């Protein structure tokens, strides 16, 4: 039972726990679709249609005796649980291009909760759902993943991968012949970028404590979910709860102790 | 790391009293007697400098045997600040 | 003397574009070669090529590659043009003594993209967009190839490529001087281009349900300046570029950052922000409807 530090998760435990459920699921009940092997139709039809996203309802799992544990673990450590859940799919798919295509899950039935303003700081890095009306969205913003460096004395080109936001700029040329200090230049248009958009949502909770005026929330949608929401739309959103420190002003590298809050969206209804 | 050339024969042989200012910066061959000698002192050959703001070792620089060499720019921190020779990482030459 | 590394595929695409220039026939003549002579009779600087001609040669290849990696291949296509002019028009290479700046213009692409469909995986490629023009600025000179003087020694370094920013030389050419940071600019003997900025807006019929129009900044160079009036519907063909943006400091999310690697440096701090916004640089402007 290896436990990942800071969590209660065992990767092998959860992968094996998940593949049995994915290969066998149960449930005014029919005999045509309510008593058949459910999810292998969902996977087969997915691969047949040429599709990449599996949409995974949540309360499915709070009944089946094994994966009950996994429901609590998914509502507490979304980062580590969703990487376990993908390797199950691309293993399960060949078990049934499929050696170079990436799979994703999208939980959309997380419940309970009572609004953004009732959440405490102990709910950071947790999965929550929101309902509301969209007002604004900024145009697409390019986000850098792989950078491009050129040696200005030898024309040797290097590529670097972003690691948790930080880019490591080489100090010495890598060529065994041209070994110079500080010869690396950055060419912006040769780099690889990705999509980012910011939405502003007017939250419409169910419980409104005495004297709450309406407020607005910020949501970050990446890659596929771009231009998927338009102003005036009433939507339901699943995502993670984050916090970030902001810089006091542009000139100084100083930060502010009070944090800023937002939501990383995973599913949209 | 380096091979030295020494010319063996050479026609014109001078005495010390014949030399004049027309002989400056030229190849000569002379005779004489050795009257004094000094000890062996080291001379700078491949010099490494320290940047006293970012603590970096700047790479090999060559000494020409004419005038002392001094640097002015740190490539990592971009400064013209104080700079001092690293005695431990330097390579020296024999002098007498 | 260090050996410069070469892009093999760059050489192959240069050779292919040279064959394209020198061996195209339409019902019969060599159209581009005719235009070449046409530019000596009136002293012009721009070459207009048709994209449908690029595709047909070598079915499924030259055109696919140039469109998808234009930012890389543009200098090589410029060099090929220079070699063709050297052959069949050597007098045109000199301004009526400096060299004459050459500009290439593609048009008549298969598809026209909407402003609200631009993504970041098309950065540095060739595309055509539509919009409505609202604001134009006056024509101003732009620094293209500059001359610098050393401050330790006084040597002259000429023809430094700027590439969208104020670049300075990174090494004195004299094998003796070791200057790499201290330079001064001779504004008298530097070469400039003409520069204008245009603002565009989304067309009325292309706006989604419940949303407001979007905008984009368009950069024009050379002979393309002063072709767009306010209140026009135009189509632009050009390259999708990125420019620094300090307004993003405050938006939620992780904002990429840069730092220097201290693993490998012998010892006994320069963080820069990677925030950009999408802009557009145009080579062909046409007013339709
Ligand atoms: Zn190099
Ligand atoms: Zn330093
Ligand atoms: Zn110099």
């Amino acid at each position: 039972l290896r436990i990942i530090w800071g969590t209660n998760v065992s990767i092998q435990e959860c992968t094996t726990n998940f593949r049995n459920f994915l290969m066998s699921f149960k449930y005014f009940i029919n005999n045509t679709t309510d008593e058949e092997l459910y999810y292998i139709k969902q996977l087969n039809e997915m691969r047949e249609l040429g599709t990449s996203n599996l949409n995974l309802d949540a309360r499915n799992l709070l009944a089946y005796k094994q994966t009950e544990d996994l429901y609590h673990q998914l509502l507490n450590y979304p980062q580590e649980v969703i990487s376990i859940m993908d390797q199950t799919i691309k293993d399960c798919m060949v078990s049934l291009e499929i050696e170079t295509k990436f799979y994703k899950v999208r939980p959309y039935n997380v419940g309970s909760c009572k609004g953004m303003r009732e959440l405490n700081p102990n709910d950071i890095d947790k999965l929550i759902n929101l309902k509301g009306l969209v007002l604004r969205s900024t145009p697409v913003i390019p986000d850098m993943k792989v950078a491009f460096f050129k040696c200005n004395v030898c024309d040797h080109t290097m590529a670097v991968e972003i690691d948790r936001g930080v880019i490591q700029e080489p100090a010495r040329c890598e060529r065994i012949d041209c070994n110079e200090p500080n010869s690396m230049s950055l060419i912006h248009n040769r780099c690889s970028f990705a999509d980012k958009q910011v939405i502003k949502l007017q939250e419409t909770p169910d419980f409104v404590p005495d004297g709450q005026t309406p407020h607005s929330i910020s949501l970050c949608v990446y890659d596929e979910l771009v231009d998927s929401c338009r102003a005036g739309d009433r939507i339901e959103v699943t995502g993670t709860f984050r916090s970030i420190p902001i810089r006091a002003n542009s000139r100084q590298r100083v930060l502010k102790s009070l944090y800023k809050t937002y939501v990383d969206v995973v599913h949209v209804k | 790391s380096e091979i030295h050339v020494r010319i063996s024969d050479f026609p014109t042989i001078y005495s010390l009293r014949e030399l004049r200012e027309s002989n400056l910066s030229s190849l000569v061959r002379v005779t004489g007697v050795v009257t004094r000698r000094t000890g062996v002192f080291p001379q700078l050959k491949y010099v490494k400098f320290n940047c006293l703001k970012c603590g970096s070792i700047l790479g090999p620089f060559f000494q020409d045997s004419n005038e002392e060499i001094r640097i002015s720019f740190c490539t990592n921190c971009k400064s013209k600040g104080p700079f001092r020779v690293n005695g431990e990482k330097t390579v020296y030459r024999n002098y007498q | 003397h260090v050996k410069k590394v070469d892009d093999v595929t760059g050489e192959k695409v240069r050779e292919a574009f040279e064959q394209f220039l020198e061996d195209f026939s339409v019902q019969v003549e060599k159209v581009y070669r005719a235009q070449i002579e046409f530019m000596k009779i009136y002293d012009l600087n721009t070459i207009y090529i048709d994209y449908q001609h690029l595709s047909m040669r070598e079915n499924g290849a030259l055109a696919m590659a140039i469109s998808e990696q234009y930012y890389r291949f543009l200098p090589f296509l410029q060099k090929g043009l220079r070699r063709v002019v050297r052959k069949y028009a050597p007098e045109l290479l000199n301004t009526s003594q400096t060299e004459r700046v050459f500009q290439i213009s593609f048009f008549n692409l298969p598809t026209v993209h909407r402003i609200r469909d631009i993504r970041s995986e098309k950065i540095g490629s060739l595309l055509s967009i539509s919009g409505t023009v609202t604001r134009t600025s006056e024509v101003r000179p732009e620094l293209y190839k500059a001359s610098f003087t050393c401050d330790m020694c006084r040597a002259i370094v000429d023809n430094v490529e700027q590439s969208f920013k104020y670049t300075e030389p990174t090494f004195c050419p004299n094998p003796s001087c070791e200057n790499r940071a201290f330079w001064t600019l001779n504004v008298t003997r530097s070469r400039f281009l003409d520069w204008q900025k245009v603002r565009i807006q989304e067309n009325a019929n292309e706006i989604p349900t419940g949303s407001m129009p979007r905008t984009l900044d368009v950069i024009l160079r050379g002979d393309s300046v002063e072709r767009a009036k306010p209140g026009d519907r135009c189509k632009f063909t050009g390259v999708e570029i990125v420019v620094p943006d300090v307004t993003q400091l405050g938006l939620p999310g992780v904002k990429p950052s840069s730092t220097l690697d201290t693993r490998g440096i012998s010892k006994t701090l320069g963080v820069r922000d990677l925030t950009y916004k999408i802009s557009f640089l145009a080579c062909h402007v046409i007013s339709i409807g």
